[PDB]
């Protein structure tokens, strides 16, 4: 199936408490694999998945140098934005960037992207054509103009189409045992009483990978998706994921409800009752 | 843009007394990024705690995971306490074994 | 590998 390489970058200023905190977290699909945190003792780029042990020391040295350079750039960005927005030097502000690429099963580029946010709102983003930027406000328009005059989109395009794709291919090759695996969900249903003669049926799905999954509750063979509560699919601390979805039903009618689980590791969806 | 965190506590495997497991505290949908997260065993801070899976959603709010290995005992209570600007006092969410 | 960011 398709795979992706994504980096989540954050710079957060802390007036009166030193330089901004800078962090970089990289992912191949739903698996964290690298990280840089300026807040550590002697910050360096570090492996977050076992297969990254296959990279030599030069990988870590070069990525650490890049991260430090990146850290300085965003520190400068934070200062620059204070000016664009006419803000005080004593408030904390945040810059976020999502950057990466996606390839198909054959390893060819499907799409590249890079989007910036300032204080949690859209700032600037590369368009799908990988040739132009879209600015969310007038401040971002200053950046768009600088970037256009500096040939920044051309530079980024080269990274997305080249470096990003090639490294993603390498990571999928080196970490195939982890990244190309499928861990099948194991389900179970819990029951909890409620006032007014009702009960909560909660369908759980645990130990699965990848993260993509579908949980539905049905009655009369029709999905109840609407009056059901749930949590977003979440990491379980060991590279796998879990999720639950619930529905409130009348006491004594529980047997009429079935939970359905659809996942890449379930040749036939799971059907469960309480 | 100040969003209050969702705090979710759960174990990797259905709990079995005396069996090694993993306890998770997933804090999500929050902004600003500054936040303090601690996992507690019977009210005392757990030292092991690893932070991982930091990311942001399409609306830019933050997500992060705190997790630790643990072997539950029938009398132990675990919880997760979070301190964020969006809240007056730190919020503690308990691990509910039968949820 | 990560991208080399410049500035806004
Ligand atoms: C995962 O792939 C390996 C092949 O090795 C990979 O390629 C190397 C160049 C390097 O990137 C390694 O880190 C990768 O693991 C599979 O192992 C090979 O399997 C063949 C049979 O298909 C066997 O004859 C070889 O001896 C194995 N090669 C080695 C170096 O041991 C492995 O089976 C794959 N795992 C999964 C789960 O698909
Ligand atoms: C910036 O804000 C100050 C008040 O803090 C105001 O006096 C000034 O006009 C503003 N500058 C611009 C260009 O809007």
């Amino acid at each position: 199936g398709p795979h992706s390489l994504r980096y989540f970058v954050t710079a957060v200023s802390r007036p009166g408490l030193g330089e901004p905190r800078y962090m970089e977290v990289g992912y191949v699909d739903d698996t964290e694999f690298v990280r840089f945190d300026s807040d550590a003792e002697n910050p360096r780029y570090e492996p977050r998945a076992r297969w990254m042990e296959q990279e030599g020391p030069e990988y870590w040295e070069r990525e650490t140098q890049k991260a430090k350079g990146n850290e300085q750039s965003f520190r400068v960005d934070l200062r620059t934005l204070l000016g664009y927005y006419n803000q005080s030097k004593g408030g904390s502000h945040t810059i976020q960037v999502i950057s990466g690429c996606e390839v198909g099963s054959d390893g060819r580029l499907l799409r590249g992207y890079q989007q910036y946010a300032y204080d949690g709102c859209d700032y600037i983003a590369l368009n799908e054509d990988l040739k132009t930027w879209t600015a969310a406000d007038m401040a971002a328009l200053i950046t768009k103009h600088k970037w256009e005059q500096a040939g920044e989109a051309e530079r980024l395009r080269a990274y997305l189409e080249g470096t990003c794709v090639e490294w993603l291919r390498r990571y999928l090759k080196n970490g195939n045992a982890t990244l190309l695996r499928t861990d099948s969900p194991k389900a179970h249903v819990t029951h909890h009483s409620r006032p007014e003669d009702k009960v909560t049926l909660r369908c759980w799905a645990l130990g699965f990978y990848p993260a993509d999954i579908t949980l539905t509750w049905q009655l009369n063979g029709e999905e109840l998706i609407q009056d059901m509560e749930l949590v977003e699919t979440r990491p379980a601390g060991d590279g796998t994921f879990q999720k639950w979805a619930s529905v409130v039903v009348p006491l004594g009618k529980e047997q009429y409800y079935t939970c359905h689980v659809y996942h890449q590791g379930l040749p036939e969806p799971l059907t469960l009752r309480w | 843009i100040q969003k209050t965190p969702q705090i979710q506590v759960y174990s990797r495997h259905p709990p079995e007394n005396g069996k090694p497991n993993i306890l998770n505290c997933y804090v999500t949908q929050f902004h600003p990024p500054h936040i303090e997260i601690q996992m507690l065993k019977n009210g005392k801070k757990i030292p092991k705690v690893e932070m991982s899976d930091m990311s942001f959603s399409k609306d830019w709010s933050f997500y992060i995971l705190a997790h630790t290995e643990f072997t539950p005992t029938e009398t132990d209570t675990y919880a997760c306490r979070v301190k964020h600007d969006s809240m007056a006092e730190p919020k503690t969410v308990y691990w509910d074994r039968d949820m | 590998e990560q991208y080399k960011f410049y500035s806004v």
